[PDB]
């Protein structure tokens, strides 16, 4: 709420809010590590929606406290004191937390202290599924981890592997390069498409109406919002790129159909089936960190009936998947993303842009996270909310 | 030669209503007052249809940036539109409004 | 057009058009590199008057295409593809312009597009003279080219050769400190003084009335607007620096005279003559990158009658006059405007600057430029024209 | 006025001056470099309050200039040109000024000049004592430079010796924590601690009345204005620190006592007596280079009836105190106060604070400071004070 | 059980009066008009006294970063202040102010 | 030198300015507020502008260069960026004729 220009937000009926979540949408569930990078009693630090956080592991179970002290708002994380299992002190003036509902319970300074048992440290859910972390930077009951979560990411056998990183890009850039269906043309010199006989056109003729180009999800049954990108439903697939008549450029004719299944989903991770091989899934999380940054959090599934096959999996994934296509394939997505920094870090971009035809795509995300995201995180969320009267 | 869009008692001034045409782009008919305009419905800056956009006068906002145009002579009224819209002919034979198939030369 | 503190601009009653002008003045031509740095089919980039802009030579002559593309504005050098002579592709969803006229021609991502034919990236005129390319950063037909050069730096037998190189500092400091008359103080230890046996000042005890000190040229049969500095024609050379009475300094007492013709021109283009030596003449440009730099494009022009005099002026180019004059003279050129950057950063300098009797010379500039100027550049130029009814 | 945001200042009533002086309070005494710094001819910059200025020593005096040419503002030490013993010439057009009163006396460029003898450049007031090099940042006559100094710093016995360096942090997050009475805690494992055998406590449990815990000193006769932390006057000290009432941290049991005479004084220098050793005092400044850093002026006195007790005093100084206290105890004190940088650095820390019990010094340094100090520097004043008639 | 505070009198409208009460957190007593409201003394945000700070209505604002409370329900009014203020049914028996003893 | 001739009153409308040349010496500037005359330097003290081109508001000349602006009948800095008081020269009417002294005042 209120991070833009408003003269701009104005411009942008179709939607203002998304325009406005230059920070992120808050009450959604995130992802921002793996299970092994966060042992137990070894506090990690992270920056989320703008806000640093601390996260712990204590008899197994992970925590989440905001990373900065009530009382002069340093971090704790500076110096990190934890001088019980279940608490944390700061190393200013040793207010002390308890990591599992964030209240002031000890004051080292002061055992006197009016202040003990009257003052709560932010605290934020914090769920680990198929081997990755998830914070709910949001307020009050967090809804099921499923309603943020790809359709068959959780799924019981689905064996997840994959990669994180820091980009320099607003998530958002990130959210509409990889739901872009033209942006493929990009990737058409990938090793991967190549070294594992993809069927690759430069793009896309589209066919039909525009209402027929995506596929809305208003609601599944735990409360998912997304879109489907139907491009190739009635569109003609282009493999010869022209120019004045002449053939400039040629898409790549391999065996392996993949990709023909793209959705995004709020708060906004895309799923692309089946990716990078006809028998695998990819779902990347685009994670805001802060407004010039993001997590490239990404995951390749594949089902797996045993630990022979899961084995397997992450042996082929270590020397394949992981170099060839998240590495090989995804590299190019992210400077792509960085390119467009310039033209939207003023916001002027939103309202210049020059749109064509697959671009219903992005338009249909922005009307759907406009209109579905469980809220704008501000600037204020960040130093403390604040109102008057 | 002309398309039959609806009676001009379906439309109270100030509004907008779009005409779909098989084979071809949709166009967009706007009341100004009591007299009828027709151009294509398609923001010539984007995707946008501008009969989701906002009449005031006879000038059209479009919804996705803001742009405009004035809907008599197509020419653009608000930023970020640079390219003319196609302008059609309309008229009101007996009650009746009718736009021309092809934009007005 | 509102660049500065209307408070400030309604303060400086004189000249607040060149106030106004921190991104320089639009409609005007500009030198922003020798014709020997762009080869045929090889698109250089650069940054003129804020503006990203990539020019290109196509079988001998220069064309120039605003760097950033229509669609997400990305700039098209991140990834240069061109894929016929006469086109650039978008390295992104493939948007093909013409070099000619800018015209959105292809796109190969979607050839079927409503947008091919319809949409048009900026394109800016560029002509080639004296070895050097300039841009018109303007709209509409453009102007002669004569009217934003100095007097003779087109003659037929000047033979134009120099350097170029971008400056930390706006444009105006580099002016007026080039068009300043006392600011000589600054080269009395210059090496070209004393390897060049100049005759060199201090400074002018200025004489006879205002109107004397300068003559503004704004009836130029080409066009050409500016202001020749006449310190000299009344005054009395200052070549013993005293303090209290008591000689500190001297002047040089060398044989050759230089710099008793000193002209400013806009765009912004100094002219001194004769210099560095009494038969050779300097030209150069102050041209506006962004707020903050400027491309110092420095030539020294003598006449030469023939292929062997052009070869003897090129030797002692290379081995004094670019050594011992555009360096060894004009390096303390460079740190001078950089030295008043803070100054006038927020604009205050403008303000509260205490001039002296010969800053009348700049004060001459700054009101024929505020009179002359060919526009006032925008950051709204450069992020894309706004306006509304 | 000016500094911060007026809805903040609104919010905190009870100081709002304070908050408002992030530049500094003009008219008071600071300490800036220590007399053998400062040589004879040779001219030294720095910044105070941020202000650019030169000081220089002629004849063992010292001299303070504003270190801005009155013409076209540039820093005359970019290039310092003392032509004689009495005067600096700017290197840009020759203006120069006297060092003794800043009078424009002389202008080698133009001799003739109207502005010769009728513009005098900012000069302020410089006193050295006890080896320290005050400057009188403020306007007019100076009072006396006991009422900007703690009591005891300039009595005729105390030997002076310290450390300067530049900090990255705001001054008051200095004063603040170095007035701090919880604080102590930071320094629980500090070498001084145990190599020097000191008793300190983890922190204190208030006691008696709000009044109690300081003295308010504004009846002192030299004019002085400060505050006196009593807090371990009714209250007990903290031994043994406990989270959920078992004993997590002690304090230390050492025999020297020290420190137990605390007390801040405006314009922001502490004084904490005795310390590091009980026959010592220390005393320190927290001056304002701009909004982003300070200098930290550490000075250890000790009281010394001659030469061979304040050489033998220096070899200690040298060989111990400097390493062992000046930076073996308070280098916490450094990280302590960056690490508050972030939470005050959009000036919303100063509303989003939760204060405890020892704060009750804090908030009295704060009220005292809001009401006694001298004035509020502002921007203005560094770039050139505006009146509009 | 019950504190006999002052006479109503005793209090000016739209003024503050601190409750000392040893062995036990100060109160504060406001009276709007001619109603009487009493709360916890120190604000929940920190060491201020509220009874040193600025009633404006039914809300009092505190003195040291603008936090304020409705003194009717003690819920926060204005932020920083999140936690709720401790309130105390007041009683006005003929001309004379009583506080409970305890929160309620 | 003492008493220099201006012109007649009656050639100065009120709020008005009048630039006043001397050989040798430093141009002066008179102004007329009401039916009152006044006069200092012409040139600014803040830099090379001619305040006879200013702008009078009452009792407060305008200098055109940089908006500060001085008091007419004291000299003194009336707005910044001024600082250094103007010299002011004693002005007399004699015969319905202006006249300004050739030595500024003190
Ligand atoms: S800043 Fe953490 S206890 Fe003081
Ligand atoms: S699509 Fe209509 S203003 Fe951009
Ligand atoms: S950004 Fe250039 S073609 Fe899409
Ligand atoms: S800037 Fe110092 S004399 Fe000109
Ligand atoms: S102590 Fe009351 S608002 Fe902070
Ligand atoms: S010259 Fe008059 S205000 Fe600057
Ligand atoms: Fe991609
Ligand atoms: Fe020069
Ligand atoms: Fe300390």
């Amino acid at each position: 709420m209120a991070n833009v220009d408003e003269a701009i937000l104005k411009r942008v009926k179709g939607w203002a809010p998304y325009v406005d979540a230059k920070l992120g949408f808050r009450n959604h569930w995130y992802p921002v590590m793996f299970s092994k990078e966060i042992n137990e009693g070894e506090p990690k630090t992270l920056k989320l929606l703008g806000e640093n956080l601390l996260v712990n592991r204590i008899d197994g179970k992970l925590y989440c406290l905001k990373d900065r002290c009530l009382h002069r708002g340093v971090q704790l994380s500076v110096k990190v004191e934890c001088k019980t299992k279940s608490t944390i002190t700061c190393w200013y003036h040793a207010w002390t937390y308890r990591w599992e509902d964030g209240v002031l319970c000890d004051i080292l300074t002061n055992p006197t202290s009016a202040q003990i048992g009257r003052q709560k440290l932010k605290t934020y859910p914090v769920q680990e599924a198929k081997g990755c972390v998830f914070i709910y930077l949001g307020d009050g009951d967090p809804p099921p981890l499923a309603r943020d979560t790809p359709p068959n990411f959780l799924d019981d056998d689905m064996e997840i592997l994959g990669k994180n990183q820091i980009i320099k890009s607003n998530w958002r850039l990130a959210v509409e390069n990889g739901f872009d269906p033209s942006h493929i043309y990009i990737h058409k010199d990938s090793i991967l498409v190549k070294d594992n006989d993809l069927a690759l056109p430069l793009g896309f003729a589209p066919g039909g109406d525009r209402k027929q180009q995506t596929r809305v999800v208003d609601d599944d049954v735990v409360g998912r919002k997304g879109v489907y990108d139907l491009i190739g439903e009635h569109g003609v697939p282009v493999f010869e790129g022209t120019i004045g008549g002449e053939v400039v450029r040629e898409g790549a004719y391999g065996e392996k159909i993949v990709a023909n299944d793209i959705s995004i989903w709020l708060p906004g991770v895309l799923k692309v089936n089946p990716f990078p091989n006809p028998d695998m899934m990819q779902f990347e999380w685009y994670v805001p960190i802060d407004e010039n940054t993001h997590y490239y959090f990404q995951t390749l599934g594949k089902p797996c009936a045993n630990d022979e096959e899961r084995k397997k999996y992450e042996q082929e994934f270590e020397s394949k998947w992981k170099p060839m296509a998240l590495e090989g394939f995804n590299n190019d997505d992210i400077w792509a993303r960085e390119a467009m920094v310039d033209f939207y870090a003023d916001d002027k971009g939103w309202v210049n842009e020059i749109l064509f035809e697959s671009d219903e795509a992005i338009v249909a995300w922005r009307k759907l996270a406009s209109e579905h995201n469980q809220g704008i995180q501000t600037q204020a969320h960040v130093s403390g909310l604040e109102h008057h009267h | 030669i002309w398309l039959k869009v609806c009676a001009a008692s379906d439309m109270q001034p100030g509004t907008i209503r779009r005409v779909n045409r098989v084979g071809a782009a949709p166009l967009a008919v706007y009341r100004v007052g009591d007299q009828f305009y027709a151009t294509e419905d398609t923001c010539t800056h984007g995707i946008a249809s501008l009969s989701e956009g906002t009449l005031d006068g006879d000038v059209i906002e479009c919804p996705f940036h803001g742009g405009a145009f004035n809907v008599c002579t197509g020419m653009p009224a608000s930023s970020p539109c640079t390219v003319p819209l196609g302008v059609f002919e309309v008229e009101v034979k007996e009650g009746e409004v009718y736009v021309a198939g092809e934009k007005k030369l």
